[PDB]
């Protein structure tokens, strides 16, 4: 019964574990999702720090729900009439009936099985820990960083760093759990609809009479029946198996997969409990420079001017004073009378890269509010006035990539809904990291028009803006 | 009669003013807010200018339970460009016929309108909000 | 439990993986489809960059839908009349009935299963990355490129490049996923129809008198049963990787997914142009010579007589020079774009430009001769397929154009005209092509929407 | 009769969901929009959730020859706060009586409420808008 | 009478002028847009030029309570080549006969014609759109 | 009788699809083209999509000796945006009454719609071509 200790004490097995799990390679955080890097980011260590955990778990959950609803209705109407006289008699009848039945059935079943067979946890030492066993960055990565920071101009440095981190990855796994996990999920949905109808209608008549033996009779009869049966049925079954660790060739055979969980050659990383930014692994003077250069936006504090008009609102509305300097942008209307924030992108536009800022365009219908040119982006304020797509100050108002913004908290002003305007404020956090700017952005709750866009509820991250970069 | 009543709620939702002109009620009368007995002449509403956040409400109803319907017309015009016609709106609440008429006319690609709350089927025409956007 | 690492650290296994997967060869994106080139484009590397990924997945989806609608109707009519006297009695009876039944039943079944057993991802280093393990082009390919660029005239160079890229390929797979994938798909459809009709009719009559009697009788009936049903079953199996002889045993195929000798490329996540592998001064020249069309901005003049429209209509001014063609009516008041093919017409090669023929009937608009092509503007006038400017008006290959966007002008439908604009993203010329919304007549061709790609036109070039 | 009609618009200007419950019409029937013959049961709205910038329209009208007018009550409640009662609205467009009554009750500092567009003197109630906002 | 009418829209979907000639209505009368009482003559249609992408409307209706239908003929010609007869169109909505006739006659290959809207069987002949196209 | 008839030609000149819904005919019956005896059920047009540059023709007429004329209503709805309403068309060619009504209602500034050919003065309604162009 071998464990991670036996693997780690053997150079062949230890190196097989390192290689088969990409433990020397960082993870690239592309917009399509995380993928391992093919470049080795750290130097191969002589040993690994591990702890042993063999507490296996199997958990199976089954849930079934059924519902049936049968409706029945029926009607009958009858009429009978007779007239008489010593010479003639007459008669009629009318019988009508209707029937209706409807049945709706819904069933649902889902089963979820998870087999968790851990082996332990492997830890790497980050420089901030201060311990002597520490992951050494590969000389090639250090050389690449030096070459990037050696470029003449800031944009060249930034593009070199972008290429370097696209090749080497943006994060590194410093704690990983080794073992094998097998998962199964079944979903079955069923529906049936039965509808049945019947209509009948019978009519009858008669006439009879006689005089002096010159008798006679007549009769008539009409009937009519209609029927309908409509039946509809649907079934959907979806089954998915996922294996991560163990003998994958035994994915469809749970017993043999479980039997294979003790074989070292199949142990895999089943979860990551610590991830470190690849920039955090650098020496400090290089670390700060790399962090600064990776910020998507520059920043500048500017004078502000109250926007005249708007006398009816409870709070004064302010905007950038003067023209926005060339190449810069502004983010919305604010109650801050002291200053407002200007931003400029740091990276040019390139294929396969989502820009930090998006342009805003005048609304399609019944709304003077701006709309984001790209789908998921956001802007921090409503527009108090008519949004000019092509002229200042509207031409330089910009929205933000969604990763730049975090939800804020409103702060309402005004007694009545006709003048209720929010002063968005940052959500306070214990970590002084996800901190956002107290721009005091204004959002009017009731926009007069129709088809208006979603009410802004976001503040800008401080970690995304670079000040005093002298650029 | 007071059973024939109508409320014109003109609501500017652009940022440029609009002006009421030609507002006359051929039938019925025009009254103040809420109360129908306090009849008010059309002179108070003729030529008035509506601002972006402002609402102007016309309250027209028939003669006092005299079986008289209420009807009228008005035009919205652009004081910016010298009162060029924006739209012509006609309302009618006739005692004789339970059907009601709310017709909007005019033409401007340089201005947009939306209206809601109109009831032409039966009964009083009803309060109708017309949102005006100078696209 | 071998992975791609064990394969790559062994020269024999590594070279077998390279050879069986055509990793040294580009893909000839031909008219028909991609097919790998038989020639080696890059020099064999001493090692491969790889990551390991063994997160195998099995997914099955089954869907059944069935429907039944049954209709029934029946009628009857009955009458009887009788008369009497103390010397005669006459009676007649009449009865008829019709019955009608109809059942339509439809069934559908759908089973799709996918077995995905990955092994990892293999990456090649392209020159633009700047790393030292860059792939090296085969000396034969470089010599071929040099010889193509050495030809006397530019058309000779273009034809040489075309032959070279038909041999070696147009794209090179730079990131590939290795493993095995097996797919099974079943579609079954069933329809039945049943119909039944019955009709019958009867009459009776008789007489008595004085003493006498009589009799008569007449039965009559009709019946019909019509039944029809159809069933279609289709099953398709696809195997890519693993032991392909185990395609029909899903269990013996999932067992062979650990045998390295059967690992195959199951998807490509990065493909790079073969031109983008060349040195920069040669790369630029090759990508210039590969452009299908030469370009030339010319002056524009207004087509007068279109007063009833929002905007003035402009066409290339003057006569189009020898060998050039124009691409439709535009709203831009300053310039228009002329184009000219770079490659001569040759068997098995789709021309860049298709001629336009006056429409079938009840439309005075031109139509594209070649089927899938497109032209950018509605025609504001009587299209002459024989005389200028119509003689020199062309459409484009579907690869030359991308969908644009409309900027509608006009207050009325019978006046409105679209001006199509590039969708700022693959840049496309903002040519300002016009597209009437309400075309007079009927049988008109579909309204143009697209705009011309900038990457397809070679300006300057001294040609 | 159809000559007594009411249209109520719940307009959720605020940023939080509002749930409609206890929609009962003592007099009259609830119908669709633009077709008074399309009766809709109260279950179509009971518990319905109205999101920000989403309008909930419920149209009530006295049945033909009802002579009972159109009357009822409905409740707006907070989806959070355990279905807490936000406001209790009672509307009454009697056929027999000219005077109408639209009233609001319920205590919530949490929600600000505005309503307008209702006739109280004569005829039908009219078209009513209620602006819901979760202070 | 007015129960029998015909609206004829000569629509030049081509790029050359088509000239209307020899318009003659025997039964009924020519009226004008909408109003069947405003009897109009043929001098306002005869010899006219119908420009490309331009519409010319002929509205004819039987006389007021005359138990008389509608009937007439007109000839489109080509002004360029000496008024050569392009087509001759004859319409009839008789009062006596329920059937209605629209006959496109004459022949000139140089021109292509199509029509829609005609209702021949019962009632009024309807409105007919005639798209003409020199080709 | 058949003397009252309406033919509606919905011409989707626009670039986006349009749908028809709520096609209910209170008076008259829908018939195929050119044969009023060929009755066609309303389901033949329920939910129909008129793609760009396609004409949809619906014909209605009152059965012979019905003395009922032909009346009905239908709605155009944009398939996108949850079948958002485009316009509401109501037509009426009554037999007893000597006036016909063709009314268009609804406020959707995103769709631009025009129509012509309607005849209201006397007899049948006629053939109406309605142009639809979404913007």
């Amino acid at each position: 019964g071998d464990t991670l200790n036996d693997v780690i004490q053997d150079p062949t097995r230890r190196n097989k574990l390192i290689n088969d799990n990409n433990l020397l390679k960082g993870i690239i955080m592309g917009r399509d999702g995380p993928v391992p890097s093919s470049r080795e980011l750290i130097v191969r260590p002589d040993t690994l720090r591990a702890i042993i955990n063999n507490r296996a778990t199997i958990e199976t959950t089954t849930m079934e729900a059924e519902f049936t609803e049968t409706l029945m209705e029926s009607n009958y109407n009858s009429a009978s009439v007779k007239v008489s006289a010593p010479f003639i008699t007459a008669n009629s009848e009318y019988s009508e009936s209707s029937s209706f039945k409807n049945t709706e059935t819904e069933k649902s079943m889902y089963t979820s099985s998870r087999y968790l067979f851990p082996q332990g946890r492997i830890d790497f030492t980050t420089p901030d820990s201060g311990f002597d066993d520490v992951i050494k960055l590969s000389p090639q990565f250090t050389s690449g960083v030096q070459a990037a920071l050696a470029k003449a101009t800031g944009t060249e440095k930034r593009e070199a760093l972008q290429n370097l981190f696209q090749e080497y990855g943006h994060v590194f796994r410093t704690k990983v759990h080794i073992g094998g996990v097998l998962s199964a999920h079944t979903m079955e949905t069923f529906s049936r609809s039965e509808n049945e109808t019947e209509v009948k209608q019978d009519v009858k008549a008669g006439l009879e009479g006689a005089v002096k033996g010159w008798g006679g009779g007549a009769t008539a009869g009409h009937g009519n029946t209609q029927g309908t049966i409509t039946t509809s049925q649907n079934r959907k079954l979806n089954v998915k198996y996922i294996v991560n660790g163990g003998d994958y060739t035994k994915i469809q055979n749970t017993e043999e997969w479980v039997a294979s969980t003790n074989q070292s050659e199949h142990w895999r990383v089943i979860e990551v409990t610590e991830v470190t930014a690849v920039a955090d692994l650098l020496p400090q003077p290089i670390r700060g420079q790399v962090k600064d250069l990776l910020k998507p936006l520059l920043g500048k504090w500017v004078d502000v001017e109250k926007v005249p008009g708007l006398e009816s609102l409870p709070v004064s509305v302010y905007r950038p004073k003067g023209a926005i300097p060339a190449g810069w942008f502004w983010l919305g209307d604010t109650a801050d009378a002291s200053k407002a924030l200007l931003v400029k992108p740091t990276l040019p536009a390139r294929s396969g890269r989502n820009p930090a800022l998006t342009s805003l365009h005048q609304g399609s219908g019944m709304t003077e509010q701006p709309f984001v040119d790209l789908p998921q982006y956001q802007y921090l304020s409503t527009y108090f006035g008519s949004f000019a797509h092509d002229t200042p100050p509207g031409s330089t108002l910009r929205g933000l990539r969604p990763d730049h913004v975090l939800p804020g908290r409103y702060e309402m002003h005004g007694d009545t809904i006709s003048t209720a305007v929010y002063v968005t404020r940052p959500v306070d956090v214990p970590f002084p990291e996800d901190e956002c700017f107290d721009l005091k952005s204004l959002v009017r709750v009731k926009l007069p028009g129709s088809g208006n866009p979603p009410k802004p509820r976001s503040a800008l991250k401080k970690s995304m803006v670079l000040f005093d970069s002298g650029e | 009669a007071y059973a024939q009543w109508v409320i014109i709620i003109i609501h500017n939702v652009g940022s440029q003013d609009v002006k009421i002109k030609n507002l006359k009620a051929s039938w019925g009368k025009l009254h103040a807010d809420g109360d129908k007995d306090a009849e008010v002449s059309a002179s108070n509403y003729e030529g008035k200018i509506v601002k972006p956040d402002e609402k102007l409400q016309i309250n027209a109803s028939g003669r006092s339970d005299a079986a008289e319907g209420t009807t009228g017309t008005f035009d919205l015009v652009d004081p910016a460009d010298g009162d060029k016609q924006v739209r012509h709106f006609y309302w009618d609440s006739p005692w004789g016929s339970k059907t009601n008429t709310w017709t909007v006319s005019g033409s401007n690609t340089k201005w947009m309108i939306e209206y809601s709350g109109q009831n032409l089927d039966s009964g009083a025409l009803g309060t109708i909000t017309v949102d005006t956007l100078k696209k």
